[PDB]
RNA sequence: UUGGCGGAAAGGCCUUGGGUGCUUGCUGGCGAAUUGCAAUGUCAUUUUGCGUGGGGAUAAAUCAUUUGUAUACGACUUAGA
RNA sequence: GCCCUGAAAAUGGAUGGCGCUCAAGCGUGUUACCUAUACUCUACCGUCAGGGUUGAUGCCCUGACGAGUAGGCAGGCGUGGAGGUCAGUGACGAAGCCUAGACCGUAAGGUCGGGUCGAACGGCCUCUAGUGCAGAUCUUGGUGGUAGUAGCAAAUA
RNA sequence: AAGCUCGUAUCAGUUUUAUGAG
RNA sequence: GGAAUACUGCCAGCUGGGACUGAGGACUGCGACGUAAGUCAAGGAUGCUGGCAUAAUGGUUAUAUGCCGCCCGUCUUGAAA
RNA sequence: GAAAUUGUUGAAAGGGAAGGGCAUUUGAUCAGACA
């Protein structure tokens, strides 16, 4: 078909932080179409990929991936907490990430 | 091929550098404790450098262990090397810095015959 | 934090070890330490405690 | 963005140009061959002795502007040590 | 959900619109704002003119070219309100502000694009009836903006062309609806109605 | 002597592990994973394709078939956490899947795979033909459209 | 390929005609496998690089010299095949 | 009760800013949510305490604790020389110095590779002291910015 | 910091009871 | 006159999703299910499978991004002041 | 034949200081384990 997407879109908002100190170990993700913590409970445990491009080819590709997963909800507006194998670079505040449908409970 | 050990965990991999050693050439990087009564480093204000303390001490089951799982023992000759002939799975021999290449050849041959690991076998022996 | 009612890291002391470097005195200390641990004899306890005393605290008899 | 032109991106365009320039320069250096080869390559020195003097000696034996030079004292010492190593190889 | 969100600024309250736009830009949404001269500020016209004259009072004493710069255009007033809510001295703040464009009127190519509204910032939904409000174009003209008439004439011409386009679109839509209604009794239509379509 | 020999050396006799109390019990699948159910593949080479679940294997995998005649997916193994189970179900009583197992799928074309594929697909197509548009549904692929919310979708 | 409109930053919108592909509006026949149970698994315009070639056109600025409507120096303003 | 007046100077500026008017103001009520070196659970380090034990100032088990100026106790790192020992290292290169390389220690520091260099030097048990520097408008020596800068314009050429 | 003893020993920035002050 | 429901509290009732942790290293103990031999989630993680086998993970180094970070010593309550 | 300080070459950063800490991206570079 015209579309082959098997993931949900999300935006990397910021790190877990207080007013004057951040925690880069935890990232905050806004998933499109999610507005409540009850709705966000569906996506807990799902895999997240940050997909970006580099000029130097590595292992036969110019596309590089940072993997992580959803851990818990955050706030009252559907934002979720995510943890990655390597922390997101903080230059990606406002960048796009992919939340896949696996592991599946449906 | 070393003794089975738990995973090696380092609590603070970064070097502890002296305050203002980056600022002045006359201040070396060797760690010194700040004795100033008004020192923000001594008083431990937020944003300043970390200081060594006993909480960073490594696990006693993995202390003094190389990434391969051995403890380094300095050797200068065959008699020094043969002290580790039974403790092969725990100790690895390292040739001393002042050993000549001619004696390093003999040490490497003896270690190969005994099955003893050598940390730096390439030293002074480029072909 | 907790509101301590007692001093923290307080040493009991009680003269655990002798201050002398005499090998034979240390051998006697080892022997009577074994005896006091394995006999429950108050005599052994007293002799072991007396083996740790200093010269000014061990007057001649 | 500049206060004299708010509807035109400035920082993002500068970053885009900088990334493109850095990638072009790195690719040109790779094409010129000024970078180390792969670890598993035949010409790799990984895990081996790295010596400017030994590299220059073997290159002169094999037969721009550089700061890598080999002294005659070091060259004679390398020749003497190579004779020692060859004598050991023949004797073993 | 769109790559670019175009907001018709008419009838909006400037502070709430600036708040929502700043949050969207920081989250990484590209936004274009049109018709900034039709924005609204709650409160009376002389109150808002007094506030702008206090802003005009603010200036560096030893060199006026170094001080705060008082931009008179309505889009620039909205941009000031937005920059006050974005931490603009950082690289992230600059990158967020470079995802925003503000315009007076509706210049091309946005005059043929879909334009949306923000309900949480609309005057008719937020302000209580009877409360006074100010028009940003009149405020800007009072404080020194000099292009209200040209914008009005260009907007009138654009409205004439857009009305012609909408008349054609409405005729085509009526034709399409008539062609769709005549197949409502077919078995395919009955199955779609059973399925909810 | 460059370094003094230590007085004490650790013993090199490697100790045995303690007796582990961790018994292996069978996996309990989701209640929506019944044989004959249509599954959507979420990952892998055949991602986004609709297949039919046949048998639960010993290695906690699901045996699935395209069938190969419809969408080109052969008799494969999939992981139960990488599929979406739909409400559509076909009859599987006419299929004999007693041959296939871990030793069957071990990799250390044989054409025994091709023959088994044909034998299974005959009964699979015979059962599929009873439901209108089911063959076209299985040949089509699945993808998310704009505005699709998987937490609100029914499968 | 025919015609019309659009100057706010138009660079876009509508439209005539034939040509050349597809069509899932409906019914069939072949192919898919081993990417081995997942690994973004790479899919979208532009190309200051080259080779092929059919066409299109053959400048100016600065230093130096010179003027003083200019000038601390730069700058400015003049003139010279 | 809320609102207005209920006195104000002097560069341009402040509920922290933007801004906010059925508030993003005031009074009150009900929930949800955010996050401290605090609390709870776990691992690891050290200290203290209580038990066991025929490399025993060692090993094993258990529990609780960890702020700190002057000051007190203890365990360690490093330097010159001395007795002993390793029949220790060294012209197939000692000491020193440089190093985008490597490892071990919480740390003081220790160790290895490469380059340069050319004749002495180290580990351990002890002895000994003119033994560890960022400061003292510290001493001696060396070197920058200032800077191709100020200036080299009295005595007619 | 050292010793001698005691160790249901010695107690306590607290409450209670009885008795005073207000 | 007879029910239901709310509210509050209890269950040594059942059951689905998510995250962090896996210390210890022959056995010994307290238990549970069993007529039984035995088994067990009971004095701390095991089982099955895949890819890679090298700059891939990781370290170092130069920089970028988010947040934090006032110049030390001395002397005076107290010092950015 | 050290340091301060300087020249050349190569890499990098730079919109009214720089330096530091936690974390990661990018470029460069590198050790171990390779049965
Ligand atoms: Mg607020
Ligand atoms: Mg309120
Ligand atoms: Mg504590
Ligand atoms: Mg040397
Ligand atoms: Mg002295
Ligand atoms: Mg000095
Ligand atoms: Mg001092
Ligand atoms: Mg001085
Ligand atoms: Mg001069
Ligand atoms: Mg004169
Ligand atoms: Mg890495
Ligand atoms: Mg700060
Ligand atoms: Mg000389
Ligand atoms: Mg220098």
């Amino acid at each position: 078909a015209e579309s082959h997407r098997l993931y949900v879109k999300g935006k990397h908002l910021s790190y877990q932080r207080s007013k004057r100190v951040n925690n880069p170990n935890v990232s905050l993700i806004k998933i499109e179409g999610v507005a409540t913590p009850q709705d966000a409970q569906f996506y807990l445990g799902k895999r997240i990929a940050y997909v970006y491009r580099a000029s130097k080819e590595v292992r036969g590709s110019k596309i590089r991936v940072m993997w992580g997963k959803v851990t818990r909800t955050h706030g009252n507006s559907g934002v979720v907490r995510a943890t990655f194998r390597n922390n997101l670079p903080a230059k990606t505040f406002g960048a796009s990430v992919r939340i896949f449908l696996y592991p599946s409970n449906i | 091929a070393s003794l089975p050990h738990p995973k090696i965990v380092k609590k603070h991999t970064k070097k502890f550098k002296r305050h203002h050693s980056d600022r002045y050439h006359r201040v070396a990087e060797n760690w010194r404790k700040q004795k100033g009564i008004d020192s923000v480093v001594r008083r431990r204000f937020r944003g300043n450098i970390s200081q060594p303390k006993i909480g960073y001490g490594s696990n006693k089951k993995t202390k003094f262990l190389s990434p391969s799982g051995h403890k380094t023992f300095l050797v200068a000759n065959v008699k020094d090397l043969e002290t580790l002939t039974m403790h092969t799975k725990t100790y690895a021999a390292e040739i001393a810095h002042n050993i000549s290449a001619k004696n390093r050849v003999v040490i490497l041959a003896r270690a190969k015959a005994l099955g003893i690991k050598v940390t730096n076998p390439k030293g002074r022996l480029a072909l | 934090g907790i509101d301590h009612t007692s001093k923290q890291h307080k040493r009991s002391g009680h003269r655990t070890a002798p201050k002398s470097d005499n090998v034979y005195l240390k051998l006697l200390v080892k022997l009577y330490t074994f005896l006091a641990r394995r006999t429950d004899a108050p005599f052994n306890k007293v002799v072991l405690k007396a083996l740790f005393l200093s010269k000014i605290n061990r007057p001649p008899v | 963005p500049s206060k004299n032109s708010i509807n035109r991106p400035k920082l993002t365009s500068n970053l885009h140009h900088k990334v493109h320039s850095l990638n072009k320069k790195r690719a040109q250096r790779e094409r010129a061959g000024l970078l180390k080869p792969a670890r598993s390559s035949v010409n790799s020195k990984s895990g081996e002795i790295k010596s400017v003097a030994l590299d220059l000696y073997f290159q002169n034996k094999k037969n721009s502007i550089t700061t890598r030079t080999l002294s005659k004292k070091r060259a004679k010492k390398i020749e003497r040590n190579l004779k020692y190593a060859t004598q050991r190889k023949l004797l073993v | 959900v769109e790559p670019v969100v175009v907001i018709d600024g008419k009838g909006h309250l400037v502070g709430r619109l600036a708040s929502v736009v700043a949050k969207q830009l920081l989250n990484g949404q590209k936004i274009v704002v049109v018709r900034a001269e039709e924005l609204n500020i709650s409160g009376e016209f002389f109150r808002n003119k007094l506030k702008y004259h206090d802003f005009l009072r603010k200036a560096t004493a030893f060199n006026k070219t170094r001080g705060p710069f008082h931009f008179r255009a309505p889009s620039r007033i909205f941009y000031k309100a937005l920059r006050g809510m974005v931490s603009h001295k950082t690289a992230r703040g600059k990158a967020a502000l470079e995802r925003l464009k503000v315009f007076e009127g509706i210049p091309p190519p946005y005059d043929k694009k879909k334009r949306v509204v923000v309900p949480q910032a609309l005057r008719v939904l937020r302000l209580k009836p009877g409360r006074k409000y100010t028009t940003l174009g009149k405020l800007s003209t009072s404080v020194g903006w000099k292009y209200e008439d040209v914008v009005a004439k260009l907007e009138a011409k654009r409205k004439v062309s857009s009305a012609e386009y909408y008349a054609k679109k409405r005729a085509f839509t009526k034709k399409v609806a008539s062609a769709n209604a005549t197949a409502a009794e077919s078995d395919v239509a009955k199955q779609l109605a059973a399925l909810g379509y | 002597s460059a370094q003094k020999a230590p007085k004490w050396y650790p013993s090199e006799d490697v100790a045995a592990l303690k007796k582990t109390r961790k018994a292996a019990r069978p996996q309990k699948l989701r209640a929506s994973l019944v044989p004959g159910t249509v599954l959507i593949l979420l990952a892998g080479r055949f991602r986004g394709k609709r297949v039919v679940y046949l048998k639960h294997l010993e290695d906690n995998t699901l045996l699935i078939s395209g069938p190969f005649k419809v969408n080109g997916v052969p008799l494969r193994r999939v992981n139960a956490r990488y599929v979406i189970a739909t409400s559509t179900k076909v009859s599987v009583e006419g299929v004999n899947v007693e041959k296939f197992n871990v030793e069957y799928f071990a990799k250390e074309i044989k054409a025994e795979r091709v023959e088994d594929q044909k034998v299974v697909d005959k009964a699979l197509i015979a059962e599929i033909k009873k439901t209108p548009l089911l063959k076209q549904y299985l040949s089509a692929s699945f993808s998310l459209k704009n505005g699709d919310k998987p937490h609100m979708l029914k499968f």
